[PDB]
RNA sequence: UAAUAGCGCCGCAAUUCAUGCUGCUUGCAGCCUCUGAAUUUUGUUAAAUGAGGGUUAGUUUGACUGUAUAAAUACAGUCUUGCUUUCUGACCCUGGUAGCUGCUCACCCUGAUGCUGCUGUCAAUAGACAGGAUAGGUGCGCUCCCAGCAAUAAGGGCGCGGAUACUGCUGUAGUGGCUACUGAAUCACCCCCGAUCAAGGGGGAACCCUAAAUGGGUUGAAAGGAGAAGUCA
């Protein structure tokens, strides 16, 4: 899985864009709005929230009686299926948050009604917690996924209270056979949250085209690349890309022509194009929306398919997941009419997958993960690295933040200054204020990408097999402890001065964005081929020592 | 003439005043011994930190000098009929691996291995019992 | 006149070290000469930082094939489109006229993450006019500090009216926001005519090659994953 997206503006006639704006802003988004509302008031909605799996076909079923509606008609099949898909996945994320809120409220009402304190536990249930806690401990600690699911399932007052007590007490050899505070705070926090939940119980949507061939490519008489989409072939758009992204688009036309010249003996499905959104960006100025906003294509390209050697890897992934799909469907005896069509399409792909298109030749680097580049995140130094051997105990080479961001350091300093300025402005914004993006930029993202590129390049230089990153959850405790450590480093025991310096430090050296950095490193390493493991950053020590010990802890846990 | 307060990170901040007083009036060299925690303990002190500023860090002892110490423990403290052990690079790797240079651990490990070997009848110390104590520390 | 102090940065040291340097002794010995790391420690007649607002489908970071090359990388060949960004420059500016609106003010007192704070010129009024990013303070900034103002922090006091949730003492008066039209730059060696849902076309200069031929070249660089939704603050 190395999916990446390229983009290119689409230029066409005004009449060619008035059709696309009206078709989408007036008919396709309202279909998504109505499909979202209907999926919410569906009777089975609370059944879905209990699970994480909205049914495969439900969003489609609510759309078939909606395609013929007076206000949702005239949409191309791809436009309709895109809207359905939009409702499934846009409303997917929507109802995911929905069942978080709705089902959390339901559980809080329920836990409030059932879970109780130690005193009420003794009064109603009255079971000795040590005995049942130790029994459950010897049941689970002595595939524990089944046991954790069982804990997730047990809801009776005594059973849920005792199993949660065992889970939160350490579920292990703890000499303190105490702390009814576990389910006490459980019920208390539940009551507070149920109180809260009792009190509180201009751009159209994109066009996801899940089929690669729904975009048909052609070369203009001037040599420019052109696109027209399935369902709208009278609408022709010209690809205004950049030369860096051009070799993808020339690959699209070449790949499509190659399938044509073989009389569809080639499997679109090894295409370097997987799908493509068709969004409208936002323009500055005035005017009818089609003349202001720039239509933009967002093609998702599996970068692994570019090389011929990489294609065989994809050729092996699909030929394995699909031959399993066949066997999974071959055990059933239902033998539906259109089901056998689906069965038919599968063996068609297997036969069509062994016909190779011309792709470049690359000896994909083989990575031995024994080397462990360890990356340490903090406040004073935003990020430091340590290339350390694990079989030995020597550090091959450290690099600090001033040394990974070559010529990008002034960027870090001015980004810290900007993050100070923007935070002061947001605090000054109070509750009533104009939009707070005034003066904001994506300098933080540029730095979080420059840093990931350098870290991965350093890993590749030393043949590193893995890059180790701190768990993002432990990034508030770590920064708080680093502030404390700096405080006692400056003021030894003068507590007043320590607090004052902590305040003044938080004023200037703001918290970094340790989510975009971990995500950008995950993207870059995955693109290059370096697997990423996660360890536990040590609480104290010098940043270089913290990085080295993180890297070693990662290997120690890998040994398990 | 000299008052050596060992483990001087224990006493409360309100008695550093009295040790200051002693050193202040009697002209007595007060030597506070303690783990590094003692330094932070006096760091909070405003004069204790100023008054007690000459210091002498204990060496970790690692290196050739550690190799000497190892053999020095064989003859001086272990007191066994000579077994021609001589703490060879193998036993030295084990002990550098295990003790990390701390004299305590050098002593704890060697005494345990000697006691074990003599309890099981072994006249000298085998590599087996050395691996035993090594694993049972780390 | 004053900006003390604090806090963050940035050098500059100084020391200790290796991820260095050096040496083979090949994992030890030195060394700090570069490169870093880690302290602390100054703010040099200075080193490096450096935050008023804007302007380019700017340039550079590119693809394929071949060669050298294990690779990188180099070189040659062929192609080239303008996306979204981060810088570095260069340049422009310190906006106007119209409307529509928001807030805040009887009067005190403290003083906020409050506002203001440039150079001349003419006043010395409170404003013009010229300049203009060097812009109160420190090497450089700050919510810190200084100076004025402070009704537009919050709190306290407290007069008269009307009401008996709260009002009035309030002038565009002061500061905001919005829209519409306008002012300048509209760039990447420079200049001119143009495109800007598309368009480039010309004309110079320096330099290099070349004696010399708009003969050719060259006249800053980098990075990519985008959309949607929800939650927290
Ligand atoms: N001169 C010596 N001869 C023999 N054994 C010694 C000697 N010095 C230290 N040791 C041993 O080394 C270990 C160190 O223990 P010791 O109590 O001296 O540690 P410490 O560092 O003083 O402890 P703390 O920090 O608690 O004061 C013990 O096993 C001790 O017997």
């Amino acid at each position: 899985a190395s999916q990446i997206t390229i983009q290119a503006r689409l230029i066409s006639f005004e009449s060619n864009r008035q059709q696309l704006w009206k078709l989408m802003a007036d008919l396709n988004t309202p279909l998504i709005n109505e499909l979202l509302c209907q999926l919410g008031q569906h009777p089975d909605f609370e059944k879905w929230q209990q699970k994480g799996k909205l049914p495969s076909t439900v969003v489609s079923q609510l759309c078939q009686p909606l395609k013929t509606d007076p206000r949702f008609a005239g949409q191309p099949s791809r436009l309709y299926m895109s809207a359905i898909h939009i409702v499934d996945y846009i409303y997917k994320s929507w109802l995911a948050i929905q069942k978080r809120l709705q089902q959390q409220l339901d559980g809080k009402t329920r836990w409030l009604e059932m879970l109780n304190s130690d005193a009420e536990l003794v009064e109603l249930s009255g079971d000795t917690l040590e005995a049942i806690r130790v029994k459950a401990a010897e049941i689970l600690a002595i595939l524990s996924k089944t046991l954790f699911d069982a804990y997730q399932e047990t809801e009776d007052i005594k059973s849920r209270s005792a199993i949660s007590y065992l889970l939160k007490n350490g579920c292990k050899l703890t000499d303190k056979e105490e702390d009814s505070e576990k389910f006490a705070k459980r019920r208390r926090q539940v009551e507070i949250q149920i109180q809260r939940l009792t009190e509180k119980l201009s751009l159209p949507f994109p066009l996801v085209f899940e089929t690669n061939e729904d975009m048909v490519w052609s070369k203009n008489q001037k040599g420019r690349l052109c696109v027209h989409f399935n369902g709208l072939s009278d609408l022709i758009f010209e690809v205004y890309c950049g030369n860096r992204q051009l070799h993808w688009f020339q690959r699209f036309l070449e790949d499509q022509q190659t399938k044509r010249k073989s009389k569809n003996q080639h499997s679109s499905g090894l295409f370097t194009l997987r799908n493509g959104h068709l969004v409208w960006l936002e323009g500055e100025g005035k005017g009818e929306p089609w003349n202001l906003h720039h239509l933009t294509l967002y093609c998702c390209v599996d970068n692994r398919l570019w090389t011929e050697e990489g294609t065989e890897i994809v050729r092996q992934e699909k030929a394995d997941e699909i031959t399993k799909f066949i066997t999974n469907m071959k055990k059933k005896s239902d033998l539906s009419d259109t089901q056998q069509a689906l069965i038919q399409r599968k063996q068609s792909t297997l036969t069509r997958i062994n016909n190779s298109f011309e792709r470049p030749s690359q000896p994909l680097y083989q990575g031995q993960s024994h080397i462990l580049v360890g990356v340490s995140l903090g406040l004073e130094k935003p990020a430091t690295v340590a290339v350390v051997d694990a079989i030995a105990n020597k550090v091959l080479a450290y690099r600090s933040i001033k040394q990974l961001l070559g010529d990008n350091y002034e960027l870090l300093n001015r980004q810290r200054r900007q993050q100070q300025y923007l935070s002061h402005e947001r605090h000054k914004a109070q509750k009533n204020f104009s939009p707070n993006q005034f003066g904001a930029s994506e300098l933080g993202q540029h730095i979080d990408r420059l840093l990931a590129k350098a870290i991965v390049a350093l890993a590749r230089t030393y043949k590193a097999g893995s890059i180790v990153l701190p768990k993002l959850g432990d990034m508030r405790e770590v920064v708080q402890s680093e502030i404390q450590a700096i405080a006692e480093q400056k003021f030894p025991g003068y507590i007043e001065g320590q607090q004052k310096y902590a305040k003044q430090y938080r004023v200037n050296v703001h918290r970094w964005s340790y989510g975009r950095l971990i995500q950008s490193i995950q993207s870059k390493a995955a693109q290059t081929g370096i697997v990423i493991e996660e360890g536990k950053q040590p609480i104290r020590g010098s940043p270089h020592d913290k990085a080295k010990e993180l890297a070693l802890s990662a290997y120690n846990l890998r040994l398990t | 003439e000299m008052l050596i307060i060992d483990e001087a990170d224990r006493l409360k901040p309100e008695t550093f005043a009295d040790v200051r007083d002693i050193a202040e009036d009697l002209g007595i060299a007060v030597v506070l011994v303690g783990t590094d925690r003692l330094d932070a303990v006096i760091k909070r002190d405003e004069q204790v930190l100023e008054r007690f500023r000459a210091h002498l860090r204990f060496g970790k002892l690692s290196g050739e000098d550690f190799k000497n110490t190892v053999e020095m423990w064989e003859q001086m403290v272990l007191k066994l009929p000579v077994s021609s052990n001589l703490k060879s690079k193998e036993m030295l790797r084990i002990l550098t691996s295990a003790t990390e240079g701390y004299i305590g651990r050098l002593d704890e490990i060697l005494r345990e291995a000697a006691i074990r070997s003599l309890s099981r009848g072994l006249k000298k110390i085998d590599k087996a019992v050395l691996q035993e104590v090594a694993k049972e520390y780390k």
